[PDB]
RNA sequence: UAACUUCGGGAGAAGGGGUGCCUGCGGGUGCGUAACCCGCAGGUCGCAGUGACUAGGGGGGCCCGACUGUUUAAUAAAAA
RNA sequence: GGUCAGGUCGAGCCCGGGCUCCGUGAGGGGGGAGAAGUCGUAACAAGGUAACCGUAGGGGAACCUACGGCUCGAUCACCUCCU
RNA sequence: CGGCUUUUCCGGAGUGUAAAAAGCUCCGGGAAUAAGGGCUGGGCAAGGCCGGUGGCAGCCGCCGCGGUAAUACCGGCGGCCCGAGUGGUGGCCACUAUUAUUGGGCCUAAAGCGGCCGUAGCCGGGCCCGUAAGUCCCUGGCGAAAUCCCACGGCUCAACCGUGGGGCUCGCUGGGGAUACUGCGGGCCUUGGGACCGGGAGAGGCCGGGGGUACCCCCGGGGUAGGGGUGAAAUCCUAUAAUCCCGGGGGGACCGCCAGUGGCGAAGGCGCCCGGCUGGAACGGGUCCGACGGUGAGCGCGGAAGGCCAGGGGAGCGAACCGGAUUAGAUACCCGGGUAGUCCUGGCUGUAAAGGAUGCGGGCUAGGUGUCGGGCGAGCUUCGAGCUCGCCCGGUGCCGUAGGGAAGCCGUUAAGCCCGCCGCCUGGGGAGUACGGCCGCAAGGCUGAAACUUAAAGGAAUUGGCGGGGGAGCACUACAAGGGGUGGAGCGUGCGGU
RNA sequence: GUGGGGUAACGGCCCACCAAGCCGAAGAUCGGUACGGGCCGUGAGAGCGGGAGCCCGGAGAUGGACACUGAGACACGGGUCCA
């Protein structure tokens, strides 16, 4: 069985980019995913993607801008306190200015830097830059 | 070899373990 | 999609329809749904084989799209018709049909012994009985009084 | 997985593992059991004061020949037999045999001798409690006994 | 409670402690206070409580023969 | 405060055994050094009998041989590939 | 050389002492007046000459230097560093992502368990709801002073000290709030998992039955003097006759071609044919359960050949062995005999280059070609998917894009990119040894060190040389073919030796 | 577990009776090594190593055992006693 869908999910979706694939099909499908997808299309890195949802399985395909540099995952999901955050910051982030390095907080899910401007924090679901 | 050394460790073994049986 | 467990080679490329509510030109009512389902039940017929029948003949792929909504609790699908009736084995099919067959092997083990392959299934299929009682336990198909034996798997068969 | 375990409440696991993969380092396992202490006699002491039993000379390495020159000496409190050699080129003239003479490692303590030398583990730094280093140089001091 | 080991044994190893009489209890089996047996506490005398009679000294190496048995009925019972 | 009974806290001393650590012995094995002798030519080229390997026996020794494996395998041929 | 100032140092005044000293501090007197230690070859270069010495004596942290012109030694001279220090030996951290959490590997460099299962353990698809234990937020109780950091202030300066702010091993506590995520509880679904029906391929397994080839033997006939064996040979066999040839009968072991770049199996591994029993496995149709899942320490199980045990068998083969040859010798290649074993049954043993030197599962990432088995739409038909084109599903091979790799190679059958989980490695030899323990009948297996010693051990690829390695091609210092000659004699001549 | 003593005082601390538990692979027990903490050393960090003056707490006073006197001691420069 698969665990971590997310992390295979954007596993497939970096390795999609790196391509420069037109679009992207990601056969195991969640809130995991889609929720981390729409803070993802939120900054803008994706464009528009569509869910159907089959009686098996959600696929979303998505689209690619191109803008994606990278987005994985976090593999033990470690908590991580809004003081140890900018330890966190400095290694995950290429720099300052991305920010996406999604946390899930107790605001619902936001990204690094709207983490930040809401103040709170939790436990490290991933990072998209 | 490997051969070599496998007669030269159960050579070792087996004279020096029958010192250890004729010890025992 | 596969998984390659006591082999190499993959599994069954077969799928669902992606239905999810039904033809309504297959046209039957819950009476008359009901009453397929009990017919089958008393020749003999098993319910993954009573489905087989229903999805050929009467052409209705699923028990569970056709039905509910008719008390929507949950679904209603073969073995759930079958428990109001008090028709169920309290055993499940999956778990009895396992135990049986491995009574089965154990007789010609017993005639025959000199078998490497047919003496390595048989701890095949009781590693697999291990974990598929393991989990019954839990939910209430199998009390947490019982363990699993050989003997005890020939006094369930007889 | 690339090899640890990674779950929260794994931990152990990576604790345990750490410690027994340390090990598998020589000089680690070494110090934490106090085996460099023991082994290599001076009871881990920096130096150690002997008495000259003899003055003997070894044969230089597989290059080299030269008699290179060393004392035998019995260390006190020890109470072991220890090779040790002389530093300094006119340096075996000064120490007079049962003088005091204290010795020192020379190049890590591990067992490691320098190059040339063969088994001499150690350093000989003075006779009759000056050091040899001193005795080279005539304005200096002077020996006695 | 060791060496050894054919795991059966060695082993009752070895070594150390206790044990009498009285006074009072408890348990077991039974049936009702019989017939016995097994413990417990206190008091107390002697040099010594299995006081008598009955009653193994122990430990280790080696040689031979596996063992038990048999043997020169009556100078040799052993390794034969 | 005396002597004396019973009882209690209670070392060292002695004995026996258990566990652990150090020095050290007839005799007997290998080990890392040594410049130079001896015997043979083992591996490294198909090392002039391909090599290795697990196991088993033998030979002074390197080793040899059996069986089964493996090529990290041998020569053009071969076969087969590929072309 | 000219001028200037003038640290220690003298003398004095108070101080301080609540006796000195510490002699400071103030003032008078007053001198250019304490500087050393290492290195200088590559490494570090940060720094070079002469003399002496001559693989010595020494130098030494490593690589190394000294074997008669040494920049490396010794001394001098000169230069570089650092400076009241400088340098040696030992220990610890760093460098060492050589302990990998940040941040390491395991095809061939050290390293994949010979394979599996499933326990502890770790990890876990979607949708809804409750709690809020983890988690985050807020408040508050609290984690001494000191050390550390920052500010200001004090001592001539600064070290230090005062004050003010911060942080602290920071492991504990209470209340309030949030509910994404995680934990728990409940409900709900089919993508994973397991399950069903029906076609179907195969050297999977077990059992029964059953044929023939060849080898061997035995018997009769026929038929003479050799057969066999090799590079040559010998041993050997054979004269109450072998080899051969013909017929007859017995025995044990196996099943060329078929047979494939092929099929099957978890692995060890698996080939006559036939039937029965029986394991796995593909596909279509998801028809049935409804997260039941993954991995798996421990544990359990199967595991070639060889060995062991009991019992039964034995043609051919063949360790050991016995001859023969070969060889300098041959404990060997080569030949001629031969026992254990090879066969069966039962048990044991438990190894391996047990290989693809590549643990298992899932997801994503150019393709091409051949092939096996299954489905489909056609053409062909001997009307049987028999021949064939393509799409697709499962499986086995080659080639190759992106990428990875040190390279060789790998490249949807990953050594790519990810996630989860196991085993294992951490320089070499010592040593896969010693002890100790466990297992085994035994042989042996499992586990598994240290003393000591080394600047390599090692992998891939390059270049050349080399090969009783291959292919092509010439030669006349080549070989053959061929003619003449040296080696024999006397003498001339050069040499060895004397 | 029940009841009881003893102590300043809970309590298998001690004791009588009763029960058969308790502890262990989330590594008990045993062996080794060690005062612990604030701190310290190094290190970009993470991390590793360390217990030194000082401060904070305990332990000890030739080795072992023991009371008295006092609020307090089983008492470094008080006593008894064995070695």
């Amino acid at each position: 069985t698969l665990l971590d869908p997310l992390a295979n999910a954007l596993s497939h979706i970096t390795n999609s980019e790196r391509v420069g694939k037109r679009e992207v099909y990601i056969k195991p499908a969640s809130k995991l995913i889609g929720e981390v997808l729409r803070v993802m299309q939120k900054y803008g890195y994706i464009g528009e993607f569509e869910f159907i949802d089959d009686g098996r399985a959600g696929v979303y395909r998505v689209q690619l801008l191109g803008r994606i540099n990278k987005a994985g995952a976090i593999k033990p999901r470690f908590p991580v306190k809004v003081s140890e955050f900018e330890k966190w910051e400095k290694r995950f982030l290429p720099a300052f200015e991305f920010g996406i390095l999604i946390v899930s907080t107790s605001q619902g899910v936001m990204s690094h830097k709207e983490a930040i401007e809401k103040g709170i924090g939790g436990r490290l679901i991933a990072y998209v830059y | 070899m490997r051969w070599k050394w496998i007669k030269k460790r159960i050579r070792r073994l087996k004279r020096q373990r029958k010192k250890e049986r004729g010890l025992i | 999609m596969a998984r390659m467990h006591a082999r190499k080679r993959g599994k069954s490329g077969s799928k669902r329809p992606p239905r999810t509510a039904p033809p309504i030109w297959v046209e039957y009512t819950v009476e008359e749904i009901e009453n397929l389902v009990v017919k089958l039940r008393k020749e003999g017929y098993s319910t993954a084989m009573i489905g087989t029948i229903l999805r050929d003949q009467y052409g209705i792929p699923s028990v569970k799209l056709f039905k509910d909504p008719d008390n929507p609790n949950r679904n209603l699908t073969i073995t759930r018709i079958l428990e109001k009736h008090g028709l169920a084995p309290e055993i499940p099919e999956d778990l009895m049909f396992l135990i049986r067959r491995a009574v089965n092997l154990r007789k010609h083990l017993e005639q025959h012994p000199k078998d490497l392959h047919s003496m390595r299934g048989l701890q095949l299929i009781e590693s697999k009985i291990r974990r598929l009682v393991k989990y019954y336990k839990r939910k209430g198909k199998l009390p947490k009084n019982w363990r699993y034996d050989p003997e005890t798997a020939k006094l369930l068969v007889r | 997985g690339k090899k640890a375990p990674n779950g929260e409440f794994a931990g152990r696991k990576l604790k345990l593992k750490r410690k027994k993969f340390r090990w598998s380092d020589i000089r680690y396992k070494r110090r934490v059991l106090r085996l460099k202490e023991k082994s290599d006699p001076l009871e881990g002491a920096p130096q150690a004061r002997g008495i000259v039993l003899e003055k003997i000379a070894v044969e230089a390495k597989q290059p080299n020949s030269g008699m290179r020159k060393a004392v035998r000496v019995q260390l006190i409190k020890n109470g072991k037999v220890v090779t040790a050699f002389c530093p300094g080129d006119g340096a075996i003239k000064f120490i007079d045999e049962h003088d005091e003479v204290i010795i020192e490692g020379i190049g890590g303590p591990k067992g490691g001798s320098m190059g040339d030398i063969p088994g001499i583990r150690y350093k000989v730094v003075k006779v009759n409690r000056v050091s040899l280093k001193e005795l080279v140089k005539g304005r200096k001091e002077k020996p006695r006994r």
